[PDB]
């Protein structure tokens, strides 16, 4: 259970656990590569106790545009729904958005191949992206499908080329 | 213009970030330069206006080091719109999908503000029709095969036609090119191809 | 990671102004333009292309390359080789890819499906159905090689595809130096984490270099001289993290920017542009 | 118009010698998107028609070399009235001397 604690002074706050660490008789403490401590033994139980994070993760907070709702799904990143509507996605726990079966192609991004959309009395969906529609290639060794008729495409592109030419007189 | 205006917005914010800074006080007692001056005596305010120095000198080189990766983005960006220049609007590009979707026509450079737009014309095809084909065809044992295009059928009938648009060809010596005979040809039709020049003869 | 779990850190932290956001920022766009860098490179595709059941392309065989309906995760047989040769707690954290390894393994099957069965067409039109034979006596008057040099050999050039893609696999197998390019990539972010990390090790001049030893040992008249020099050196690391990445992104970006324009120009086209797909 | 290069080193670079072919001396022609034979639209296969003035030829794209315009310059298609521009001619029959002959 998440705790503040105190060995000997050591301060800190984790999720003290039993533990397979063999210390040897002489060692106190155990150190992570970071040098915070890792596992400790017991001052009155000589029993090796790991000390692990009190679990975290970033509030991604989705929204469709003010300019359209009020209404917000939260993507806690990596956590399980266990420690915080609710779903479970390889992301985080996912709330306030509605899991849905059909794929749709991906609105708001929200990683692991999740998305989610504003949709039908609405609410935030979120899906497993579609990666645009499945399509069989009608391939056989003597078909071919020859074009009759075109468009002529006007695709426009928008490229960077200066940038606005600051300076800043450093002394000043 | 989500491009155009992000590299605007993307700049502002840092000159704001830039600017905001002057307020952040790094440890000193004011963020007011002249403050801290007009309250201490060089004996003291030396130690506070260096954390200023320090903060907005880290600040700054933190600014511009942004701004050369920027800048080589920018410029990477240069680089290729001054390729599609060269490519697109002085020549046309043979190169898949480097000016627009579908096979490159031409190009019209608008500008626009701390960019270029391009209007990449383009030929898209957009309405198949499906047939029969073949890699080659049999004549008189002779394996014939398109010298530019495809060969197709609708189904009763051979034709050649281009590759990027239906147009049926009637087969002939003037389409086709020889090569061996039909045997080592895995798929080879069958057809007849017509002789352009014999029937002149005749008549 | 500069001052995990302690308010009197965190507010020290406030002091040196915008820092922590532009940090986050940063690394924010380096993280979605490894979404944009993949959908820019793989995502080149509208539709999800699929292959037929008949596997009949004149002789050629993409077995090897195709996913095979028996794995877990659609890979194919040689991505299945190149995922097996190719290889944290104080704030870092690494977010997940937008698209899984599966929607890749789904992308690449899709643009393999379309270059397969469809040659360049899947990228201008739609994909046009086009036999696999016909597909490279095109590609072969493409380079100039007029086309009955390649039915006229279809079997001889069916066996040569077929073993060279054969060499790949013995290649790939043995000879782990081979990705060496994505191996330094993930070897050079590792190594960039755990140098990270180790900094959290340092003192910077300050009586120590984990924080609640300051905070459980002094004051904050005293800690605050301490723990700004803990920030300062652990920021200062940061800053030098994030340009590190920063900068290594940009490369990751350029070569991806690469990638993108061979899938443009080599799998969704040919390339006429000598030595830039393979010699040859 | 690009055709070869060659490399010499120069100290922490390179030097390309880019030889490119540059056209110079242009003259100006009376030209068309096709030309009407019998009915059929001619095309030409690889340049462009044009006329000094009174006489007809195609000629390759970037270097003025007048062609008499035959069956084996051009393609046909169609027929006249579709084409904006086009323009009357004659186009000569390659094989007529000889098979009179
Ligand atoms: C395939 O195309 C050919 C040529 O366009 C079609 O043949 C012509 O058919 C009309 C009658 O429908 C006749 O007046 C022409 O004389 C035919 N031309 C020749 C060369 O025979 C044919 O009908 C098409 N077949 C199918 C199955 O679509
Ligand atoms: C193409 O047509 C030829 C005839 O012009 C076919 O050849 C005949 O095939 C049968 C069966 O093998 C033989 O009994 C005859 O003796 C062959 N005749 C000649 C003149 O070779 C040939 O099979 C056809 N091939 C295809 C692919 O359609
Ligand atoms: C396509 O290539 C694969 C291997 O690249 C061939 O698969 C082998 O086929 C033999 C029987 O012919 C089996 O004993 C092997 O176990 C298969 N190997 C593997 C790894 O599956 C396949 O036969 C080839 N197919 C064609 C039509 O060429
Ligand atoms: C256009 O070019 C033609 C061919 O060079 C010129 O026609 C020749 O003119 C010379 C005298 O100037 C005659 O000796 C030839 O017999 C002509 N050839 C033919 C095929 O008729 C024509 O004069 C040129 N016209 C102009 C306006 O430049
Ligand atoms: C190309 O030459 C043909 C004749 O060889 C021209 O056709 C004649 O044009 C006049 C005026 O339009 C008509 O009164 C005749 O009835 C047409 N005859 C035929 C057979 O169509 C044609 O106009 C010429 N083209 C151009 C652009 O002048
Ligand atoms: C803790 O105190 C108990 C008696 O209350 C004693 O038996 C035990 O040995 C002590 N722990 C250690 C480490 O000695
Ligand atoms: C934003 O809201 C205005 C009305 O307040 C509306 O005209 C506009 O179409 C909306 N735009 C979007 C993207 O919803
Ligand atoms: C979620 O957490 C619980 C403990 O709270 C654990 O038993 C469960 O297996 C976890 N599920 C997953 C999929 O991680
Ligand atoms: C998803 O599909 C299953 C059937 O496969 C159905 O029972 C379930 O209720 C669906 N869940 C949602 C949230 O649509
Ligand atoms: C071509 O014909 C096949 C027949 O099975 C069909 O499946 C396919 O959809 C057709 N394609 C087009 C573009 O009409
Ligand atoms: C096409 O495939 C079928 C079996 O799927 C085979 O019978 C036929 O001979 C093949 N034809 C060509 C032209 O390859
Ligand atoms: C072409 O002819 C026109 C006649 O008005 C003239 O303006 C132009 O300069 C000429 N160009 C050349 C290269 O002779
Ligand atoms: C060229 O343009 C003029 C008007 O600018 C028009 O009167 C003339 O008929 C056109 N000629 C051709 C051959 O297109």
């Amino acid at each position: 259970k998440c705790v503040n604690f105190n060995f000997n002074g050591l301060t800190g706050t984790g999720v003290l656990t039993e533990s397979n660490k063999k210390f040897l008789p002489f060692q106190q403490f155990g150190r992570d590569i970071a040098d915070t401590t890792d596992a400790v033994r017991d001052p009155q139980t000589l029993e090796i106790l790991d000390i692990t994070p009190c679990s975290f993760g970033g509030v991604s907070v989705i929204t469709p545009g003010t300019n359209t709702s009020n209404q917000v799904a939260v993507l806690y990143q990596d956590v399980n729904c266990t420690e915080v509507n609710v779903f479970q996605t390889r992301a985080g726990c996912l709330i306030g958005a509605e899991h849905v079966n059909n794929s749709y192609e991906c609105d708001i991004p929200i990683g692991a191949g999740i998305c989610a959309s504003y949709q039908t009395s609405q609410s935030i969906i979120a899906y497993t992206m579609s990666l645009g529609a499945e399509n069989s290639v009608a391939y056989s060794n003597n078909s071919i499908a020859i074009p009759t008729n075109f468009t002529i495409s006007v695709t426009t592109e928008i490229l960077p080329v200066s940038m606005t030419k600051t300076s800043v007189d450093c002394t000043m | 213009l989500g491009k155009l205006q992000d590299v605007v917005n993307q700049n502002a914010q840092a000159l704001n970030t830039l600017v905001k800074q002057l307020s952040s006080n790094f440890g000193a007692i004011s963020s007011v330069l002249n403050d801290i001056l007009s309250r201490l005596d060089p004996p003291e305010a030396e130690v506070q206006i260096d954390r200023l120095i320090t903060g907005r000198l880290q600040s700054l080189q933190t600014y511009v080091t942004q701004q050369l990766i920027r800048a080589a983005e920018i410029r990477a960006s240069a680089n290729l719109a001054a390729t599609k220049m060269s490519e697109c609007v002085l020549g046309q590009s043979k190169r898949v999908d480097f000016c627009g979707k579908g096979y490159h026509l031409m190009s019209f450079p608008q500008s626009a503000p701390h960019g270029v737009v391009f209007l990449h014309v383009t030929y898209v095809p957009a309405q198949e029709k499906n047939f029969t084909t073949a890699p080659a065809i049999c004549h008189d044992g002779k394996a014939h095969f398109p010298r530019e295009g495809v060969f197709v059928s609708n189904g009763t009938h051979w034709f050649v036609t281009q590759r990027n648009f239906y147009e049926p060809q009637i087969i002939t010596t003037d389409n086709t090119f020889v090569s061996g005979n039909c045997d080592v040809v895995i798929g080879i039709v069958n057809n007849t191809v017509y002789d352009p020049l014999q029937p002149e003869l005749d008549s | 990671y500069i001052c995990g779990d302690s308010t009197e850190c965190s507010n020290l932290l406030l002091q040196y102004g915008s820092f922590c956001t532009q940090l986050n920022r940063a690394l924010t766009g380096i993280a979605v333009e490894q979404d944009k860098n993949t959908q820019e490179v793989f995502a080149q595709v509208k539709q999800i292309y699929k292959t037929p059941p008949i596997k009949d392309f004149g002789g050629f065989n993409f077995s090897q390359i195709l996913p095979d309906p028996s794995k877990p995760s659609k890979r194919s047989f040689i991505e299945d080789l190149l995922f097996n040769k190719v290889t944290k707690f104080n704030g870092l954290t690494v977010l997940p890819p937008l698209l899984t390894d599966e929607m890749i393994a789904q992308y690449t099957s899709a643009l393999l499906a379309g270059t397969i069965t469809s040659g360049w067409t899947f990228g201008a039109g739609a994909a046009l159905q086009i036999p696999f034979a016909m597909q490279m006596a095109y590609r072969f008057n493409g380079i100039g090689v007029t086309q009955n040099v390649l039915y006229e050999n279809q079997k001889l050039i069916a066996n040569q595809f077929n073993s060279a893609i054969g060499k790949i696999q013995d290649s790939l197998s043995s000879t782990a130096s081979a990705l060496g390019k994505l191996q330094d990539v993930v070897n050079q972010n590792a190594q960039a984490l755990n140098t990270l990390v180790k900094q959290l090790s340092s003192n910077f001049g300050a009586i120590s270099s984990v924080l609640n030893d300051i905070l459980s040992r002094l004051d904050p008249p005293e800690a605050e001289v301490q723990i700004d020099r803990l920030i300062t050196g652990r920021l200062q690391s940061l800053q030098t993290y994030v340009t590190q990445q920063l900068i290594r992104a940009a490369e990751i970006r350029a070569s991806a920017n690469l990638a993108a324009t061979k899938m443009s120009e080599c799998v969704l086209g040919q390339s006429k542009r000598v030595d830039f797909c393979g010699k040859g």
